[PDB]
C-alpha cells in the first residue's frame, strides 16, 4: 500500500523503484488578454522520474507542442505522464524494470495502472508524504534543460552528483530532500546559501556546488534554519 | 396458473415467492402455492425463523415441469424438486385446491411489478450463471459467491456472473487507455453486447437477476454485478438510445421495490452519484433519479 515514514527504509533496499511527480508536465502562465479576458499559455515541463537508491533521474521533457488542440489538459497531462512512464518502463532490460512505482500525486495511481496493465508485477503505490519534487525546476541545470527543448525529449541526470561516493542513499536521499523542501518554502534564501561563496563551483558534469563533507552540514544547518525560520515568518512564531 | 404442493411444513419459516411474503407456523397444515402466473420466471424463497442466516430459495419456470418443495430434515432446508408422473402430481394438486390447503398466489390485476422486475430474465440464462444441469430450477442463497469474487472456494456452488473489471485488458484497448477508461463504449458496446451478451436483452436480464438476488438474499456479489453493470452503461459516452430508456424503466422498478429499510446496504453511495450527477447518462434516467430523489435523498 501507500508509503509513509513507517516504512521508509523500504526506499533504499535492493527492489529497484521509481518515484514518480507529475506536478511540473503541465505549466502555465495566466494573462489577460486584450479584451480583458483571462488565458493560459502553456510552457515546457517535465516529468520528474527518480530512483531514490541511485540517484538516476529520468527527465522526460514534455514540449508545449504535445498540447496543440487537446481539451482538459490538467487531466491529460496525468495520462501523458502515465504514457510516458510506461514506455520507459517498457524500454528497460527487464532486469532493469522497476518493482514499485511510487507516485507522489493519488490522482496518477488510475492513469499508471492503466497504461502498466502489461506489467501485473509492478506494485503501483501512493504515498503519505509530501515530497518537494515540484521544486526540481528550481536546480538551474534543470530548469534550462526543460526551457531550451524545442521538442519532446529524455534527459538522464544523476541528481545525488557523486554524493553516493561517500554517502549511504538513506543520507542522500533525505539531504535532496532538505534542499528541495528549502528551495520550495524560499527559493531566493535557499539559492544564496548553495551560491553564496565563489570558491566552491558546480562541476559540468554536476547539478549542486562541489561542497566538502563539512561544508555539507553547515549548508544542511543553513537549510533548516531557513525552513524553521520561513515557517516562522509564515505562522508569526 | 400453476401450482408448487409442499409435501409439509415441519418447521417454522417465513416463505416468499416473489415480492410476497407469508409466515408459516412449525407443522401447520401447510401444502403449496398455486394461481402462478405462467409467462415469467418466479423465485420461491426460505427464511427459517430460528436461523434467520442463510436465506435460500429456487429460481423457476412452471412450463418447464412440475415441481414441489418437501423438507429435508437432514440437510435442514425446503428442497424443490420435479416430480416426472404428471399423473400423480396432477392428481395431488387437485385433491389440495379440493381441501384448501394451498395459499393462491395474490397477484392485484393492476400489478405489473413482477413483470418489470423480471422482463429479460430466462430461466435458460439464469441455468448458466448457476450450473446445475441435473435441474430444471436454480438454487441460491445468501452466501454463495461469484466467479469474480473467487479470483480475489467451491467452483460447483458459484454465481456465474460475467465479471467486468474497468482496470483490465479486456476494458481497455492498448493504445486508447486514456479513451477507454474515460468513455467505456467500446467495453460496452463491443466487448460485452456485440461480443458476450450477443444483445442488450441479455444483458439487461443478467442485470435484474443480480438486483434480485441482492434484494431476496442479501446476495454480497450479486449487489456487486448489479451495480457494475449500471456503472458500465452510465460511464458509456455512446448508448442506443432504446437502451438508455429501457434502463431507466429496469432501475426505477428496482428503486420502487427495493425496502426501505435495505436501502443502506443495497445501494452504493459512489455509483449512484455518479450515475445519476456525473456520468455521461446523468439526464437520461428521469424516472431513475426522480424516484431515488423522493425516496432516498439521504444517500445522494
Ligand atoms: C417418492 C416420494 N416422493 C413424492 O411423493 C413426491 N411427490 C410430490 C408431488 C408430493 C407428494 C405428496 C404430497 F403430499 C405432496 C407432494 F408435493
Ligand atoms: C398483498 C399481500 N402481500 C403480501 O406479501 C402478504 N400477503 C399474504 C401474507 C400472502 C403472501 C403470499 C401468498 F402467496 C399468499 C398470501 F396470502
Amino acid at each position: 500500500g501507500a508509503m509513509n515514514s513507517s516504512n521508509y527504509a523500504e526506499l533504499f533496499n535492493n527492489d529497484i523503484k521509481l518515484f514518480v511527480d507529475d506536478t511540473n508536465v503541465y505549466r502555465v502562465t495566466v494573462h489577460k488578454t486584450f479584451e480583458g479576458n483571462v488565458a493560459t499559455k502553456a510552457i515546457n515541463g517535465c516529468i520528474f522520474t527518480l530512483n531514490p537508491k541511485t540517484g538516476h533521474l529520468f527527465l522526460k521533457i514534455i514540449h508545449t507542442s504535445v498540447w496543440a488542440g487537446q481539451k482538459r489538459l490538467s487531466q491529460l497531462a496525468k495520462w501523458k505522464t502515465a504514457e510516458e512512464v510506461s514506455a520507459l518502463v517498457r524500454s528497460l532490460p527487464k532486469e532493469e524494470q522497476p518493482k514499485q512505482i511510487i507516485v507522489t500525486r493519488k490522482a496518477m495511481l488510475d492513469p499508471l495502472e492503466v497504461h502498466m496493465l502489461d506489467f501485473p508485477n509492478i506494485a503501483i503505490r501512493p504515498t503519505e508524504l509530501r515530497l518537494p519534487f515540484s521544486a526540481a525546476m528550481s536546480i538551474d541545470k534543470l530548469s534550462d534543460v526543460v526551457m531550451k527543448a524545442t521538442e519532446p525529449q529524455m534527459v538522464l541526470f544523476n541528481i545525488y552528483d557523486d554524493w553516493l561516493d561517500r554517502i549511504s542513499s538513506y543520507t542522500a536521499f533525505s539531504r535532496l530532500t532538505l534542499l528541495l523542501r528549502a528551495l520550495k518554502t524560499n527559493e531566493e534564501s535557499a539559492k544564496m546559501i548553495l551560491l553564496s561563496d565563489p570558491t566552491i563551483t558546480i562541476k559540468s558534469y554536476h547539478l549542486w556546488p562541489s561542497f566538502t563533507d563539512e561544508q555539507w552540514i553547515t549548508i544542511e544547518s543553513q537549510m533548516r534554519d531557513l525552513i524553521l525560520t520561513e515557517y516562522g515568518r509564515k505562522y508569526n512564531v | 396458473m400453476n401450482t408448487v404442493p409442499f409435501t409439509s411444513a415441519p418447521i417454522e419459516v417465513t416463505i416468499g415467492i416473489d415480492q410476497y411474503s407469508f409466515n408459516v407456523k412449525e407443522n401447520q397444515p401447510f401444502h403449496g402455492i398455486k394461481d402462478i402466473p405462467i409467462g415469467h420466471v418466479h423465485v420461491i424463497h426460505f427464511q427459517h425463523a430460528d436461523n434467520s442466516s442463510m436465506r435460500y430459495g429456487y429460481w423457476f419456470d412452471c412450463r418447464m415441469g412440475n415441481f414441489y418443495i418437501q423438507y429435508d430434515p437432514k440437510d435442514g432446508l425446503y428442497k424443490m424438486m420435479e416430480e416426472r408422473d404428471g399423473a400423480k402430481f396432477e392428481n395431488i394438486v387437485h385433491n389440495f385446491k379440493e381441501r384448501q390447503m394451498m395459499v393462491s398466489y395474490p397477484k392485484i390485476d393492476e400489478d405489473d411489478t413482477w413483470y418489470n422486475l423480471t422482463e429479460f430474465v430466462q430461466m435458460d440464462k439464469i441455468r448458466k450463471i448457476v450450473r446445475k444441469d441435473e435441474n430444471q430450477f436454480s438454487y441460491v442463497d445468501s452466501s454463495m459467491t461469484t466467479v469474480q469474487e473467487n479470483e480475489l472456494s467451491d467452483p460447483a456452488h458459484s454465481l456465474n456472473y460475467t465479471v467486468i473489471n474497468f482496470k483490465s485488458r479486456e476494458a481497455i484497448r492498448p493504445g486508447h487507455e486514456m479513451e477507454d477508461f474515460l468513455d467505456k463504449s467500446y467495453y460496452l458496446n463491443t466487448v460485452m453486447l456485440q461480443g458476450i451478451f450477443k444483445n442488450s436483452s441479455n444483458y439487461f436480464g443478467e442485470l435484474q437477476f443480480a438486483f434480485l438476488n441482492a434484494m431476496f438474499f442479501g446476495n454480497y456479489g450479486s449487489s456487486l454485478q448489479w451495480h457494475a453493470m449500471i456503472e458500465l452503461i452510465c460511464s458509456s459516452a455512446t448508448v442506443p438510445k432504446h437502451m438508455l430508456d429501457k434502463l431507466d424503466e429496469i432501475l426505477y422498478y428496482q428503486i420502487k421495490t427495493l425496502p426501505e429499510q435495505y436501502s443502506d446496504i443495497l445501494l452504493n453511495e459512489r455509483v449512484w452519484n455518479i450515475c445519476l450527477y456525473s456520468s455521461f447518462q446523468k439526464n437520461s434516467l428521469h424516472n431513475t433519479e426522480k424516484i431515488m430523489e423522493n425516496k432516498y435523498p439521504e444517500l445522494l
